[PDB]
């Protein structure tokens, strides 16, 4: 009477779907892509991606890429480190691409997996464990360089302005960008002055990314910036999060994924608690803040239901919160954020969720 | 007639475990993990072989033969995990046990979720 | 202080129990947690990849797994296995190759075995057409595939016998495997039928003597199967239930769900009221004790919610395993005496097993 | 005890505690393998007074303990202070980077 078929595509428009990043960690080796539709709350589909897997959306919307690790025997044999390509729309697989054996392992942080703002380039972070950043080439489907320029530092923040720029946060409290030639390699960098004082005032290494400067806030509170409308990046900061108000309670910035910008309005989302000190800087968001980047003024706070990653999609003016389990999904076209659903059980470790570009 | 397409109810009803068809299901129905009663999650390989059971249908009040097609080579859906054994016997009437992944015989075992497809009357 | 490893399990091996996780939701991250019964202490683990199986050898030297890979997990070439592991150390040390039809499901005993003498492994197959694999030991070799098992199901092994098992079949009778020095199929036989496959099914889980085996059914029957002998005698039904108790719809339920005790003759089966078609894999609202000669049930208790159990006869033990925890009992009197819980020893494991002392 | 995420040396662990998993604070589990690397932490010590540094070597080539997962961040930095970086694998450079479980070892003041 009836017959099972496969072979089918995504249930939901592209519009509809994000990307949560299951690490589950208690089984480390079954990490997984969930896909959603953020409308509903209906569960798509999943990718798998063996141990401590890594995602992102290619930019043109048309391929999911992970990062992974396998070994010949899981636990034991040889390893192999790739990059692979699925179809967005069939969740298959299509290619891997081969790694040196030494991607990153680590928590879901954005900048560990990133691609350069033409899509040409895969841009991934290396620690063997002396730190370097790899160069995967879309188009060859092959590694084509280790920048070893940047040693010593750590996480990839793309440039939106330039399409084979990025930048990385190093050791000296400044910033190192890389300028691509069309082949991969390292044509140029610079490195900027210090922006931070490691020692006394360090940053979350998670971008509030503009179009032409990045934003960066730190443990105690304070916002720093990197302004790379010109060949050289131009620092600043800090300026202070907090109000008067704010400092008699020890408000602090907290999470993974932890802070967002929404670009036409120049509006920050920051996740916040009290009671901060030493060892509180992964602390579940008591609140969300959101600062107007301009002014240097918080304009809105509200619940942040524990919350540690977000992102946002500029265009929809919206804000994804993730709890590590349960997806919130925000309208922050005004000013105060609006909670307009929650998905309940999305993943079971899941510090990182993205939209599909639209 | 209408109890015999998923399709046509709501989705709350077919995704619960104790929808008619699902009287022989030991895993996670593949409805709640992208795909729909007879069609694969995207990516996802149906089984060419399975167990099957008869189950009842209290609407029409006829019983049918249901045969539970798993869908294949990838990780565990997770959603929906069903554990019903109407009718199951043990591994010595191989086909209609369900203690056995199903996905065997394809060309990648892993074991992602359940279908329960309507072969037809008992 | 500098961390150091190469170390051996801290507890007496007769102090040691090991619990199969199937770990179900992450199926491909199963594994074999090892225990201390006496005080509940975490030992070790040994990583069994897709559903693995286990058994320790008889000679409790060592671990074998049984499990299946792929060269990307969920693509790629299929790799069925054995490994073998130092018990002590739990470290791997040899892989043996498997034709890709190794049996993949739930933990029943019977599908992962060994022959009395500890020389051959004894495993069930399915491609899925059934059959019996053999594996040589010594060799680290696969030796005989038995296909005139195709139509039965597990392996139960005659401990009188160095290196003969039996399978149940879809006749209702049971098949005789005599293995040569070799591990090839030397004779074989079968018995008459022992139960009706459609009127009284019964559970594959033999509770074993030394010479002979019962089994119960879906409907609180009982059967036996004698080996003593050349030939396997057969017999039953006799039930387990009384009048008050077939009135209540009293019915066995769960997986690896009966257990004897030799020395007495006890059997211990997992219970539950209100029984019907649908309900065999039910957890034990209790654990009956059973007089195998009187054909009597000499008590009854709370079941936990178990479902798999596994008996020591030397210590007079019994532990019951509710999917995640471990019950001890004593079970040197008739009524068995709860001594403790081993709280989340797993996620999803459906068998335990004693290390043999 | 140690076995305890509040134990004072587990000040800058986030994983399970090789205690729970039939090892030591200082010893892998068996078959478990030593990273030879690790991230460091700086503990204070309330019964002396005194702060020493810890060194949280992992236990490596078997799937995760699961056992005692502590999580704590005490003086613990993002990567580019690396080896005082907590969320990522310190056993990325062994033979079999598989985490199984965490160690902390007392190495000084
Ligand atoms: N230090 C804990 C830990 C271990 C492994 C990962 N990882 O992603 O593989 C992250 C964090
Ligand atoms: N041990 C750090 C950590 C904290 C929260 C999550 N999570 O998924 O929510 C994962 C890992
Ligand atoms: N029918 C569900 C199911 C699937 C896979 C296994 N297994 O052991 O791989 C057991 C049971
Ligand atoms: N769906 C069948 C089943 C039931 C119980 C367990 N367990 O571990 O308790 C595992 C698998």
């Amino acid at each position: 009477r009836e017959v099972l078929t496969g072979g089918h595509s995504v249930s939901a428009p592209q519009e509809n779907r994000i990307y949560v990043m299951d690490s589950v960690f208690m089984h480390l080796t079954e990490s997984r892509v969930h896909v959603y539709d953020y409308t509903n709350g209906k569960f798509l589909g999943m990718v798998p991606t063996a141990f401590n897997g890594h995602v992102q959306v290619s930019n043109d919307g048309k391929k999911i890429y992970t990062m992974t690790t396998y070994h010949e025997r899981i636990t034991r044999g040889k390893r192999s480190d790739v990059v692979e390509v699925w179809d967005a729309d069939k969740l298959t697989f299509e290619k891997e691409i081969s790694l040196p054996p030494k991607r990153v392992q680590g928590l879901n942080y954005d900048g560990l997996f990133r691609q350069t703002t033409d899509g040409k380039f895969i841009v991934l972070q290396n620690a063997s464990p002396a730190t370097s950043i790899g160069i995967v080439d879309v188009a060859k489907g092959d590694y084509v360089e280790d920048v070893t320029a940047a040693a010593g530092c750590w996480s990839v923040i793309p440039q939106p302005n330039r399409p084979r720029s990025f930048m990385t946060i190093c050791g000296d409290g400044g910033l190192l960008t890389i300028n691509l030639g069309e082949d991969g390699k390292v044509a140029s960098q610079s490195r900027s002055k210090q922006m931070f004082s490691v020692k006394d005032d360090p940053i979350f290494i998670a971008p509030a990314l503009d179009k032409d400067k990045a934003h960066f806030v730190s443990y105690y509170g304070n916002v720093y910036s990197a302004d790379f409308s010109g060949d050289e990046v131009k620092v600043d900061g800090p300026w202070s999060l907090l109000n008067d108000e704010d400092k008699a309670k020890n408000w602090v910035p907290g999470g993974y994924n932890l802070v967002g910008l929404h670009r036409a309005s120049g509006r920050m989302y920051v996740f916040m608690h009290p009671d901060g000190k030493e060892g509180t800087h992964k602390f579940p968001a008591a609140e969300i803040w959101v600062m107007d980047t301009k002014t240097k003024q918080r304009v809105a706070r509200i619940p942040g239901r524990d919350a540690l990653s977000m992102t946002i999609d500029q265009q929809r003016n919206l804000m994804l919160t993730l709890d590590g389990g349960n997806v919130n999904v925000y309208d922050i076209s005004q000013p105060e954020p609006k909670l307009l659903r929650t998905i309940e059980g999305a993943a079971e470790a899941s510090l990182q969720v993205q939209f599909h570009p639209v | 007639h209408i109890s015999l397409n998923p399709d046509l109810a709501n989705e709350d009803e077919v995704n619960s475990c104790d929808y008619w068809r699902h009287c022989a299901v030991d895993g996670f129905l593949c409805s709640c993990c992208g795909g729909t009663t007879t069609t694969c999650p995207p990516g996802s390989t149906p089984s060419p072989i399975s167990w099957i059971g008869t189950c009842h249908n209290p609407h029409d009040g006829k019983d049918y033969l249901i045969s539970y097609h798993d869908c294949c080579g990838k990780t565990a859906c997770g959603r929906c995990q069903c554990n019903t054994q109407t009718r199951e016997r043990p591994g010595y009437e191989f086909f209609l046990h369900n203690d056995v992944n199903w996905c065997m015989a394809n060309e990648n075992s892993t074991f992602h979720c359940t279908t329960s497809v309507l072969v037809g009357l008992a």
